[PDB]
């Protein structure tokens, strides 16, 4: 029974499997460096981490 | 030389030693140079709130022997 | 029914109105969950150490224990919402429709 | 050495409980005389603070049982002064 | 139970801790230990529907020592009564009573 | 007797940690069975009076009850202090 | 009464402490100063974003073992029971199941960080 | 007074409550949940159980610990909301609060309450037992014997806990 | 007397923790082939003195983008808890006697690690940030192992008070009957104090200085203060679990001299395993703790539930 | 419904025993054999009545044998008596572990005068 | 005499600065191995209450050991910035007093005291680990003479 608010229901994928969203992994950027013990000194080594 | 460390040990051990010493002499100053009463259940906590009343002056430290019977 | 009774089991029922009434995230109910279990936890707790219910005094024990195991389980699942969206947000949990 | 210790130590308990035993008869006959004295005391005083209410009746119990119901704080302590209410209460759990 | 196994079987998996009269370790007792017995013993065998009414007595002053409605009630009064009492000058609290 | 001997040093020669635990939990679960002081333990616990010996009213036809506690009669724990 | 009383001097002297650093000292407060430190250089980003956890099943599997802590702690008090063959019985058991869980999460690469 | 300590820590076991159940951050949800954890084994220990009272608070103090990690991976943004930044937030706070107050206002006046159950307000000290135990602790004493008498709860526990790391890891799984 | 009794508790242990700084930094030099602090006073006994002052007259900065209110919580609540972990601790006599003071000793310190996150969380920065989730990771790794350790040693004793642990240890110390039980405890503290070779939540060369980087002046006094107070206590309590102490009712002096020096002797380990290792990776502390000791931990739990049953020791209740 | 039925204060009137609890454990072992009939049978009477009410007459004789134990020491053991109780009494648990050397002039005096 | 109490008082904080100077861990270029040599069991710059710590927001002293160049004076200036007072700088070597052999280079900043202000200049190129160590006790010196709360007194 369509309705006004029942317009833009469509029907489910056929297996119930819905596509993989649009990939937004976040990487954590971090300056290691260069007034860092472990970085000699003068080193900037910027990193993107995941954890 | 190594032992000119102890020095720095030294007072850090009598810095140690006085919690210790302080707490046994305290209890001592506190129940009549006796230990104090160590009430871990109902039984030992119902002996002491006996000894306040039969001490006559609200003290479970003060102790009376048989010259308190007659 | 000391006035003792009466703030545990108003912590119940604040903590079941935080839970049924979610802002955005899922943590943020997990927490009430949580919440509820520590109410009866001591509710219970209170009841049987006060009636001196010997035998019964394992059962706030057993009540923690399951109330672990919701959590993990309620957390696992928080970990596979998240791997989805990127969020915990409850509204992205929408594709079932009623 | 650690099992013949704690066997000793299990023995020196048995001597510590039984020392408990020896005296139980005497202190429960002071307890029940000392529960006894503070009921009545509340009762000789519930009379003349309660002596203008209309319907009270003094002493009157609760409970449909004629049986020896044992007392609670509240009702043994009913109006003795805060301090001594204090330490029956939480004494001992506040005893460290 | 919807089935009983624990009846038949003769094990006894959880009915040990139903009731708070029930043994207990080192025979530990209830502070309404009494009470239960008696609201036990009266309606046992007789159904809900008959012990629901034939033991009102016992199960109302079970209910009275488990949660203690009618003695803080007593006691409330006469706390009352005190304070108006002394709060107008008309009643000398007892030594015993105050220290 | 050959091939099982192979599985016990290969494991002891790379999980040793892991051959320590199993045989100390083996021992754990096998020595009470065997015991001969197991039976002890059980009977110093229930010689431990917490409770007060309820004294049981003297009808006239209790032979092996004491009437006094320094009586031979009633359980005895000379076993105790020897063991 | 003692021990909060004890509780009372420990937080009131580590307050006292705090707020002594504050109001003793002669500050000079200006922007720069009180910027997050990243190593000289500017953050490229919020610190308030997600940090992803690897070891998050591990973190979930320590909320289990941690209540067999609240089981197993009444062991002492247990051992003083007279029926020493049940309580040896289940004592055993329910320490064997808290291994065998350990056993197959750690054979299924549960123990394993993810990449 | 130290005669209403119970009645106290009750009070703040509820403003906790009101802490987390107004869902700010979980950061400071959490927090919140720590404080009524400390204050119901403080009420818990009062009533003669300190196995119990130290035991919750020593399994929710790890509990919120992972909840602590679980936060800063998936339930964190940009400007964490505290009890005062959110209209929603602070609303549910400050409805809380006065409810706590009304509550703890009549009960303090009237001695007495009446919400769905009826609660006195003599104090919680009026229905403590006035007999002493033995040698012994009975909350101690009940706890113990889950081992001797709670045969079937220590199976019934320990199978739940050793499918519930079963599970977890198939639900993590992802495939 | 109590308040003159708490008095000479802390004040004494803040004295001992300030000296504690003097004694790893000679410690520390003597085993790098130098000296250590020895201008400021007499063999540098002045060292502390001049450090605590320093601090404390130095500006405190709250960071621009800190949460004031959890930022300077965290500091207070560090030192608050690092001085209530003394109260129950029997010296030979506890400033408080508890029935679970082994429980309590457990409780603070998970209560104690809010401390690092709240403290790394608040300053918003992702140093501190970084340091923050490696205490959630080390409290995850020891804390299983710890507790069932301190239970199969309790099965021994019969009790949860510490003052029971001198009368266990009366005739020999628990060294003997649970030395891999004592090898795996003192791993144990020194991943709960965050002690090299498991300081990772500070990790300097990695972290810069972790949970505690925007922390200045005063408020880093705290934590620095807290984390020396730590490692006292759980030195304290290694030595009455595992080296007991004769206590002589009449001489208890006696006790405290002897218990004194074991206490000493067992924190200068610290120092000297911290001169001597390199750090473990954090993910390589979780796989020690829960691939080795915890295997051997619930091994052993089984094996003192059962021999106290098998030889008729089991110790008395109370 | 019915009033609580109490004693007067004339029937809980007795000559208490006024001695600390360090006294009653020096003592206990030989109170309870002396003592024996008048404790179980006033123990008896509390298990059987479960009425502190019912039991008044038996609590007394309880008072009553306990002073004529303590006279007889009083007599005749009134030195080794208080040295013994004394060093229990120091004590904070009152163990009986440490005063053996005590306990045992205690015991002995008994054993030859009584 | 309220003359008498701040010149003692301005004794004891002068004296627990310069008895606890805290360099922060921040070296540049080869002046920084001259600087490890100050560590090393010879010189034992920890010995005179000198211990590194590489946060900015626990140091007290900036050692600029090495070459400023242009892409690093702005992190200078922050972590210079980020210390809380009061702090001193050492100026250590040719490159970072006034350029130093890369005077005339395109890409070098000609002296640290371009960026911030310096206490203490120690010239060489490197200075000697005991040339160092000369300006640091030159810069406690330069401390015990600071006069913050006698020219207080007498605002
Ligand atoms: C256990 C005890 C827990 C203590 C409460 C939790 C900590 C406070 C908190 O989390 O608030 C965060 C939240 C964020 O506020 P914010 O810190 O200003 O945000 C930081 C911004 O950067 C804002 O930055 P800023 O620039 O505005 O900061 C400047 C400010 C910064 O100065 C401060 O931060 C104040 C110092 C706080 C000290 C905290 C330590 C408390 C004492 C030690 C106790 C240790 C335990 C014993 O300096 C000032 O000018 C001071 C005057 C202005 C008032 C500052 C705000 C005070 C809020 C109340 C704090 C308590 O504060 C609130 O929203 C207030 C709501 C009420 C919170 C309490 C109720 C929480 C529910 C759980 C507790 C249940 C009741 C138990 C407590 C009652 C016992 C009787
Ligand atoms: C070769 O190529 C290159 C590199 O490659 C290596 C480089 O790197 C670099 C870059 C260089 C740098 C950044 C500088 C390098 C310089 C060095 C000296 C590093 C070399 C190696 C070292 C080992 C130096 C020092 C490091 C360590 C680890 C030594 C260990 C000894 C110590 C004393 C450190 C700290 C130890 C301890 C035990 C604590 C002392 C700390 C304190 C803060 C003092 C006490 C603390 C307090 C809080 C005060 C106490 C009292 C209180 C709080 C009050 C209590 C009392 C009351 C009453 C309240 C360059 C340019 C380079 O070209
Ligand atoms: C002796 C009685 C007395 O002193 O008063 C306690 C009094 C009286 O002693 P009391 O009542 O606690 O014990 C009884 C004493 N006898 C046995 C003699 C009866 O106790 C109190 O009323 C509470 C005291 C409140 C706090 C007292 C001040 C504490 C602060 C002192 C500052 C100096 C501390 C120095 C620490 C040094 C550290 C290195
Ligand atoms: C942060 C500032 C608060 C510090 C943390 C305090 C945590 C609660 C302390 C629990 C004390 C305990 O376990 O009892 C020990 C022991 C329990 O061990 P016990 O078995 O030895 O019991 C002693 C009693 N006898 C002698 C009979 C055995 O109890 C006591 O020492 C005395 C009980 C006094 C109870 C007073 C509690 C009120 C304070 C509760 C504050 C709750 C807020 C915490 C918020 C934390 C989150 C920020
Ligand atoms: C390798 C790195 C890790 C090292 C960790 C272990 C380091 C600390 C080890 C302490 C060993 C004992 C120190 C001996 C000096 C203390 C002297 C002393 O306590 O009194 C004499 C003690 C005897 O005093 P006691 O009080 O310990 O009594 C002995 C034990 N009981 C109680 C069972 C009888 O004897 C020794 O310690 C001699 C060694
Ligand atoms: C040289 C190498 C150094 C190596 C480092 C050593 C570490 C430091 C050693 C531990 C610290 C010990 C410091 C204190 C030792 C002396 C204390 C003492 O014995 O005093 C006598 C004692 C009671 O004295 P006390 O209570 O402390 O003071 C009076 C308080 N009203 O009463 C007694 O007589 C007790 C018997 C004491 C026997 C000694
Ligand atoms: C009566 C009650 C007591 C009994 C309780 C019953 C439960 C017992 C088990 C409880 C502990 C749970 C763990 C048991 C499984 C052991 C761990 C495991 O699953 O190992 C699988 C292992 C996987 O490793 P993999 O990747 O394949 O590489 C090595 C290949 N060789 O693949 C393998 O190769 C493993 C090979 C087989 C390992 C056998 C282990 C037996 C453990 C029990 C021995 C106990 C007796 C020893 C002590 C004797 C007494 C001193
Ligand atoms: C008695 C129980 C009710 C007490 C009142 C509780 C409401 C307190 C005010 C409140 O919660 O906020 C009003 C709310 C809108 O709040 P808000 O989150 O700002 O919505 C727009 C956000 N973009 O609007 C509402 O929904 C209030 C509904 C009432
Ligand atoms: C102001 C709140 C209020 O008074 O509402 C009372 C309302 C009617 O219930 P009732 O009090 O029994 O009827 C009148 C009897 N005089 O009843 C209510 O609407 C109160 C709402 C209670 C919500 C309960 C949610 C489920 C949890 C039940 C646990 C018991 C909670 C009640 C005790 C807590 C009281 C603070
Ligand atoms: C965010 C806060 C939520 C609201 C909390 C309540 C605030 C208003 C209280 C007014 C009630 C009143 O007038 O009573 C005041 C009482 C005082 O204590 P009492 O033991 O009853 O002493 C009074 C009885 N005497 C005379 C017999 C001793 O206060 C409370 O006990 C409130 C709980 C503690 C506050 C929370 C910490
Ligand atoms: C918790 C509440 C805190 C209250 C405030 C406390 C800090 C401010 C107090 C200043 C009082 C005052 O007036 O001292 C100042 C007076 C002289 O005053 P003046 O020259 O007229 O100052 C007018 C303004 N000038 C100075 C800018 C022109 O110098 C003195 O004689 C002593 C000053 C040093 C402090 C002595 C205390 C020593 C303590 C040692 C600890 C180890
Ligand atoms: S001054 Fe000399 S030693 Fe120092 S950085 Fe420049 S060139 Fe290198």
């Amino acid at each position: 029974y369509p309705t006004k608010e029942t317009a833009h229901w469509k029907p489910p994928p056929w297996n119930d499997v819905d596509p993989p969203k649009d990939t937004l992994v976040s990487n954590l950027t971090l300056n290691f460096g260069p007034q860092h013990p472990a970085a000699h000194g003068v080193l900037r080594l910027v990193m993107e981490l995941s954890g | 030389m190594w032992f000119e460390v102890l020095p720095g040990i030294a007072v850090m051990g009598v810095c140690l030693f006085i919690p210790g010493m302080a707490t046994a002499r305290i209890h001592r100053f506190s129940n009549g140079g006796k230990e104090k009463r160590v009430a871990h259940y109902p039984y030992q906590w119902y002996l002491m709130e006996r000894d306040r009343r039969v001490s006559g002056v609200n003290r479970s430290y003060v102790s009376k022997g048989l010259e308190n019977i007659d | 029914m000391s006035m003792v009774y009466m703030n545990i089991m108003m912590a119940f029922t604040v903590s079941l109105v935080g839970l049924l009434m979610y802002r955005s995230h899922l943590m943020s109910s997990l927490l009430c969950l949580e919440g509820m279990m520590l109410s009866l936890f001591v509710m219970a707790a209170l009841t049987i150490l006060n009636s001196h219910f010997t035998l019964a005094s394992m059962m706030p024990i057993i009540l923690l224990v399951f109330a672990a195991c919701e959590a993990a389980l309620g957390l696992s699942l928080l970990v596979m919402v998240s791997n989805t969206y990127g969020t915990d947000y409850v509204q992205n949990l929408n594709l079932l429709q009623c | 050495s650690m099992m013949k210790w704690n066997r000793e130590r299990r023995r020196l308990q048995i001597e510590d409980f039984e020392a408990r035993i020896a005296l139980m008869p005497l202190l429960q006959a002071e307890k029940d005389r000392r529960v006894l004295q503070m009921l009545r005391e509340n009762l000789e005083e519930e009379a003349t603070v309660m002596k203008d209410v209309p319907g009270w009746k003094v002493g009157e119990s609760v409970f449909h049982t004629t049986r020896w119901v044992t007392p609670m704080m509240g009702e043994l302590y009913g109006l003795r002064a805060s301090e001594e209410v204090l330490s029956a209460t939480y004494g001992f759990i506040w005893y460290t | 139970p919807f089935f009983d196994v624990q009846k038949r079987l003769g094990v006894d998996l959880d009915r040990w801790m139903t009731i708070q009269s029930a043994e207990q370790p080192h025979k530990i007792p209830s502070r309404c230990h009494a009470f239960e017995k008696e609201w036990i013993e009266c309606a046992h065998g007789i159904g809900s529907i008959r012990a629901e009414k034939e033991c009102k007595i016992e199960f109302e002053d079970f209910r009275e020592c488990l949660l203690r409605q009618k003695t803080m009630k007593r006691l409330h009064a006469i706390r009352r009564q005190r304070e108006k009492l002394i709060k107008e000058g008309k009643y000398t609290p007892p030594p015993h009573h105050s220290g | 007797a050959e091939r099982v001997a192979a599985f016990l040093k290969n494991v002891w020669a790379k999980e040793p940690v892991l051959v320590a635990s199993f045989a100390i939990a083996g021992l754990a679960v096998i020595l009470p069975t065997l015991s001969p002081y197991t039976k002890y333990s059980l009977m110093i616990n229930r010689a431990t009076p917490y409770n007060y010996p309820v004294p049981l009213r003297d009808d006239g036809n209790m032979p092996d009850v004491p009437s006094h506690p320094q009586d031979p009669q009633g359980p005895s724990l000379e076993w105790l202090k020897r063991l | 009464m003692n021990l909060m009383l004890a509780l009372l001097t420990n937080f009131t002297l580590a307050t006292l402490l705090v707020i002594i650093a504050f109001w003793l000292p002669q500050l000079n407060v200006y922007s720069e100063k009180t910027s997050p430190y990243e190593c000289g250089f500017d953050p490229m980003g919020s610190a308030r974003l997600p940090f992803s956890m690897k070891f998050f099943l591990v973190a979930i599997t320590f909320l289990l073992f941690d209540l067999e802590i609240a089981l197993l702690l009444p062991l002492p008090w247990a051992s003083q029971t007279a029926n020493l063959n049940t309580m040896l019985t289940m004592a055993l058991f329910l320490i064997i199941l808290l291994a065998v869980s350990l056993a197959y999460e750690w054979t299924q690469k549960g123990l394993e960080w993810t990449e | 007074m130290m005669l209403y300590i119970v009645f106290i820590l009750s009070v703040i076991f509820v403003m906790g409550f009101v802490g987390f159940s107004s869902k700010p951050s979980p950061i400071y949800g959490g927090l919140g949940l720590i404080v009524s954890g400390g204050v119901g084994c403080g009420i818990v220990l009062n009533f003669g159980g300190s196995f119990l009272g130290l035991m919750v608070f020593l399994i929710y103090l790890g509990g919120m610990m992972v909840v602590f990690g679980y936060t800063t991976a998936m339930a964190t943004e940009q400007y964490p909301e505290i009890w005062l930044s959110n209209k929603a937030v602070l609303g549910a706070f400050v409805t809380g609060l006065l409810m706590e107050f009304f509550m703890v206002y009549y009960v303090l006046k009237d001695k007495e309450v009446e919400v769905v159950f009826e609660f006195n307000g003599l104090g919680d000290w009026v229905i403590y037992d006035t007999g002493d135990s033995g040698f012994f602790s009975e909350e101690a004493m009940g706890i113990a014997a889950l081992y001797s008498y709670g045969t079937w709860l220590v199976i019934v526990t320990g199978w739940s806990l050793l499918i519930g790391v079963v599970v977890i890891m198939e639900i993590t799984r992802g495939n | 007397m109590f308040m003159i009794n708490i008095l000479m508790l802390i004040i004494p242990i803040l004295l001992a923790v300030a000296f504690l700084t003097l004694v790893e930094r000679k410690v520390l030099g003597y085993m790098q082939l130098r000296k250590g602090p020895n201008v400021v006073g007499p063999y540098g006994l002045l060292q502390p003195i001049a450090d605590a002052i320093k601090l404390f007259i130095k500006e405190p900065l709250r960071p621009a983008t800190s949460s004031a209110s959890m930022f300077i919580l965290a500091p207070i609540m560090a030192l608050g808890l690092a001085l209530t972990m003394w109260i129950p601790l029997p010296m030979p006599y506890p400033l408080i006697n508890m029935n679970l003071g082994v429980l309590f000793m457990l409780a603070m310190s998970s209560l104690a690690v809010y401390s690092i996150l709240w403290s790394g969380w608040a300053s918003n920065s992702k140093y501190a940030l970084i340091g923050a989730l490696r205490a959630v990771a080390q409290t995850i790794s020891y804390e299983v192992t710890l507790a069932i350790i301190l239970l199969s040693v309790l099965l021994m004793s019969g009790s949860f008070t510490l003052s029971t642990l001198i009368t266990t240890q009366e005739q020999m110390w628990l060294i003997l009957p649970a030395w891999p039980l004592a090898m795996m405890w003192f791993i144990s503290t020194l991943a709960e104090t965050n002690r090299a070779p498991f300081d990772l939540t500070e990790g300097e060369s990695e972290l810069v200085s972790g949970f505690n980087v925007e922390y200045a002046a005063g408020p880093f006094a705290l934590f620095f203060m807290a984390e020396y107070a730590n490692i006292i206590m759980m030195n304290i309590f290694t030595a009455i679990l595992f080296l007991g102490t004769s206590h002589n009712p009449h001489m208890p002096e006696l006790y405290t001299i002897n218990f004194t020096i074991k206490s000493l002797l067992l924190t200068m380990s610290f120092l000297w395993i911290r001169a001597s290792y390199p750090r473990f990776r954090y993910d390589q502390l979780m796989h020690l703790l829960w691939k080795n000791f915890l295997p051997l931990t619930l091994a052993l739990c089984m094996w003192h539930v059962s021999l106290p049953i098998l030889t008729s020791g089991i110790p008395p209740q109370t | 419904p019915g009033i609580v039925e109490l004693p007067s204060l004339e029937d809980l009137k007795v000559q208490e025993v006024k001695v600390s609890s360090s006294v009653l454990k020096a003592a206990a072992h030989h109170y309870g054999a002396q003592c024996d009939k008048p404790n179980k049978e006033f123990m008896l009477c509390r298990w059987e009545e479960k009425d502190p009410r019912r039991c008044l007459e038996e609590g007394k004789l309880v008072n009553q044998c306990a002073l004529e134990f303590f006279r007889q020491i009083k007599r005749h053991c009134a030195e080794p008596f208080t040295e013994y109780w004394t060093c229990i009494d120091y004590s904070g648990l009152q163990l009986f572990r440490r005063c053996r050397k005590q306990q045992a002039q205690f015991d002995e005096c008994v054993l030859d005068k009584l | 005499r309220g003359e008498y109490v701040v010149a003692k008082l301005d004794d004891l904080i002068n004296w627990a600065r310069r008895s606890s100077l805290w360099p922060m861990t921040f070296g540049l270029a080869c002046c920084a191995v001259e600087m490890m040599h100050m560590a090393a069991p010879r010189y034992d710059m920890d010995r005179f209450g000198v211990v590194f710590r590489a946060s900015p927001r626990q140091s007290d002293v900036m050692i600029v050991a090495g070459t400023l160049t242009n892409k690093m004076a702005p992190a200078l200036r922050k972590v210079y910035d980020q210390m809380p007072e009061p702090r001193y700088v050492v100026s250590m070597g040719s490159c970072a007093n006034g350029g130093g052999y890369y005077h005339y280079s395109y890409s070098v900043v000609r002296g640290c005291d371009r960026i911030v202000p310096v206490d203490i200049y120690v010239p060489g190129c490197p200075p000697t680990a005991e040339a160092l160590l000369y300006g640091i006790l030159q810069l406690q010196k330069k401390i015990k003479r600071e006069k913050r709360l006698r020219i207080w007194y007498r605002r």
